[PDB]
RNA sequence: ACUAUUCCAAAAGUUCUUAACAUGGACUAGCAAUUUCGGUUGGGGUGACCUCGGAGUACAAAAAACCCUCCGAGUGAUUUUAAUCUAGACAAACCAGUCAAAAUAAUCACUUAUUGAUCCAAAAUUUUGAUCAACGGAACAAGUUACCCUAGGGAUAACAGCGCAAUCCUGUUCUAGAGUUCCUAUCGACAAUAGGGUUUACGACCUCGAUGUUGGAUCAGGACACCCAAAUGGUGCAGCCGCUAUUAAAGGUUCGUUUGUUCAACGAUUAAAGUCCUACGUGAUCUGAG
RNA sequence: UUUACCAAAAACAUCACCUCUAGCAUUACUAGUAUUAGAGGCAAUGCCUGCCCAGUGACAAGUUUAACGGCCGCGGUACUGACCGUGCAAAGGUAGCAUAAUCACUUGUUCUCCAAAUAAGGACUUGUAUGAAUGGCCACACGAGGGUUUUACUGUCUCUU
RNA sequence: GACGAGCUACCCAUGAGCAGUUUAAAAGAACCAACUCAUCUAUGUGGCAAAAUAGUGAGAAGACUUGUAGGUAGAGGUGAAAAGCCUAACGAGCCUGGUGAUAGCUGGUUGUCCGAGAAAGAAUUUUAGUUCAACCUUAAAAAUACCCCAAAAACCCUAAAUUCCAAUGUAUUUUUAAGAGAUAGUCUAAAAAGGUACAGCUUUUUAGAAACGGAUACAACCUUGACUAGAGAGUAAAUCUUAAUACU
């Protein structure tokens, strides 16, 4: 099995997260994270 | 150097031999 | 002659675990008191516990060591059971570190008389 | 590069061609260039290992070695997505590592180890790139040399010496046993304690601006742990032979066939045809078969 | 024919036998022209030259070993194994010769040779690491090559003068 | 980049030798001189000679020897391949340049007299070397430095002992600015490993040492620490001793 590096995109602005994911894909990656610009809790979507 | 325990009876440092000869019964 | 010794990787540096400050040492807020891999000493009054089990001083003061009674958190189960099976007369003891505050908390200054 | 090859352009002409020269860019080979051939090591080679963490060694602050004794890691499993900014600290050659109050708004798997620096590349708005595992990492290099060369080293091997005595070698102490009966005439398991310093090793202490190394030839000096000769004890000694033990080093200790051979076999004898040491005596005396 | 100055040999060459590559003119080859000329192999003569195009070559997918190079198991059975089974290969080492100028065992076994031989010669012979143009096997004639015996001769030597 | 084929390798020109004896014979045939080679032994070894002499040997009408004169030149030549030979050193000539090549490797480094003085923690194509730390030297600024009684540092068993601190005895220590060497150790006592409960053995940790006096001799053991004069004194370690019998 392998580990995939994925780049998450925020709904608003240029904020971008970088995190690791599993080959088998136990839990598909969708987050609630922190955006600096609006100073908010956000929904981050898995991207490349 | 010889180990703490040996079978060849292990010559003593001279100051200790004097120490021995002094404390005899 | 084949000289293979089958053992590998004995070599690590030591981690310098141990006690950094000693009883009756003066301390400033933030100093690491002792650093250990298992709990040898537990944090007492005014001593904070780091996630790696470091003990640092919370106040400005004098470090004191103590033998005290140990009453584990009801959330932590292992310790709860260890406390459970003891014969009915015995209590558990551990070693703690403490800081004894030196500076008073504050002062009242007269700013202006109107 | 060159020598040849094959192709595309160029050049001339045709409406697709190449006579011999001959340039640009490729290709496919020959002949050929430039540069290297990691390290630890009880000498080097072969074998094994090279970073990271738990125990021991290292017993109670820290630290702490080996080709020391033992177990592990070059990631999984989740959910709760585990944020900014700054006092004080541990640790530490450096580089990297660690905790963390105030101020704003991750857990389980022994848990500790799950990891790679610059530069250079790709990416978008910000970041990802290594059995670089020789794991502080050379952007990319292997074999041989008895045809060899230089600089060094006794910091390190082969010869010899020295140390030690595992192995080897001489004694005694103990009697189970053999000896039909009988331990010790002749021996003697399991074992004890002294010695000798020739063997094969082990150390690497003198010598690498040289201590020339096997066997013979010649000439031998010494030990005695006697093979002969000389005195004797015991016998499972009637005598003849014997087999053991004690004391004795002035003198002896052969000639041949085959092997470079010491050893060994074999022929023939001798009172016997000793075991050793002396730089495995002795090459500024000799011989080199090895 | 060779290591002028430590090696003249079993090394090299060579008659002979075979492979390749070439269809042509002014300075080589060559004033030549495929019975010729260049790269090579192996060494006369005699008897021979086994099977192998999968690899690497080289040639112009296919073809080639007188190219580089290779040429086997495991067990069952009449002490042995003609036979038998199954496996793998591109083929499964043949004709010879053999303890050898052939890893080791190893001073193989035995006969002849001597009073005695780890020498020499003859045989047996799985050599598990011989073997046929990197040639295999016999044979004249020839070696300042290596080995062994005999005759004869002698200061090599008994053992010196 | 020059210079070298008067040696030797091979060629191209042009010359020259080979008697006798045997055989129908000039036949890479015999025998044996001249001539050519170099087998084997002994002399010689700063020789007569930077390869010889004496004996003894091979060949001696041929792939034979030999004279004069050309030719091929070092990334090359030539080679009946010995990696031979190419001017008394050829696995690649000699010379002059580059050139004071470059040597973590040897070897050397010159007057006198005084102060203070070092032993190996890291990384490293690193372990024959460097560069950091620690110790240290030369200046400066300061404040405490060693010693250190309770008190205190873990959980099963666990010794010698550490760590940490007032008092106290002393004068030392920290910072700042400059610097190097050193980083290839030996043995003795103690705790352990490995080996043979072996090494003048190897591997760490804690101490000591490197006298001109003792252990005769002596690097590490023991006594002592230090200057210059005295034809004074007191002492220190130390000189080497110890023994063993009957059964009626
Ligand atoms: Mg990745
Ligand atoms: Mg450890
Ligand atoms: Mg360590
Ligand atoms: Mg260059
Ligand atoms: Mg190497
Ligand atoms: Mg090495
Ligand atoms: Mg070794
Ligand atoms: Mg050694
Ligand atoms: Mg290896
Ligand atoms: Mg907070
Ligand atoms: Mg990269
Ligand atoms: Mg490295
Ligand atoms: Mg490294
Ligand atoms: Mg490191
Ligand atoms: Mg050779
Ligand atoms: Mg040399
Ligand atoms: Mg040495
Ligand atoms: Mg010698
Ligand atoms: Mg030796
Ligand atoms: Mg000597
Ligand atoms: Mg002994
Ligand atoms: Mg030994
Ligand atoms: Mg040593
Ligand atoms: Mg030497
Ligand atoms: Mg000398
Ligand atoms: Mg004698
Ligand atoms: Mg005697
Ligand atoms: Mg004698
Ligand atoms: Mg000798
Ligand atoms: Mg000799
Ligand atoms: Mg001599
Ligand atoms: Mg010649
Ligand atoms: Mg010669
Ligand atoms: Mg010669
Ligand atoms: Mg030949
Ligand atoms: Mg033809
Ligand atoms: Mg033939
Ligand atoms: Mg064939
Ligand atoms: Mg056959
Ligand atoms: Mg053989
Ligand atoms: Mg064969
Ligand atoms: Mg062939
Ligand atoms: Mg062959
Ligand atoms: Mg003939
Ligand atoms: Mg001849
Ligand atoms: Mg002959
Ligand atoms: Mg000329
Ligand atoms: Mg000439
Ligand atoms: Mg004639
Ligand atoms: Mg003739
Ligand atoms: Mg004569
Ligand atoms: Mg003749
Ligand atoms: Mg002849
Ligand atoms: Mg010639
Ligand atoms: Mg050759
Ligand atoms: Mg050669
Ligand atoms: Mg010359
Ligand atoms: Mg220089
Ligand atoms: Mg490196
Ligand atoms: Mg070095
Ligand atoms: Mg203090
Ligand atoms: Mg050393
Ligand atoms: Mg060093
Ligand atoms: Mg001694
Ligand atoms: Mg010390
Ligand atoms: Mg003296
Ligand atoms: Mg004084």
């Amino acid at each position: 099995s392998k580990t995939i590096l994925v780049k998450m995109m925020s709904q608003a602005g240029t904020g971008f997260s970088f995190n690791t994911k599993r080959s088998r894909l136990r839990e598909k990656l969708t987050l609630l994270h922190y955006d600096p610009v609006v100073k908010k809790k956000v929904l981050f979507v898995e991207q490349k | 150097g010889s180990k703490a325990v040996t079978r060849h009876r292990r010559v003593m440092h001279f100051e200790r031999q004097k120490l021995m000869a002094v404390t005899e019964y | 002659t084949g000289g293979s010794s089958k053992n590998l990787g004995g070599k690590s540096p030591g981690k310098r675990f141990g006690i950094k400050k000693m009883e009756g040492h003066y301390v400033h807020a933030g100093n690491i008191l002792a650093t250990q891999r298992h709990f040898r000493w537990h944090p007492g009054a005014h001593v904070g516990l780091g996630k790696n089990k470091c003990l640092y001083a919370l106040e400005e003061g004098v470090v004191r060591y103590t033998k005290e009674v140990y009453v584990p958190n009801p959330s932590n189960s292992e310790a709860v059971d260890l406390v459970t099976r003891l014969p009915q007369g015995a209590v558990l003891y551990k070693t703690f570190v403490h800081v004894v505050p030196a500076k008073p908390e504050g002062t009242f200054k007269l700013v202006a008389m109107l």
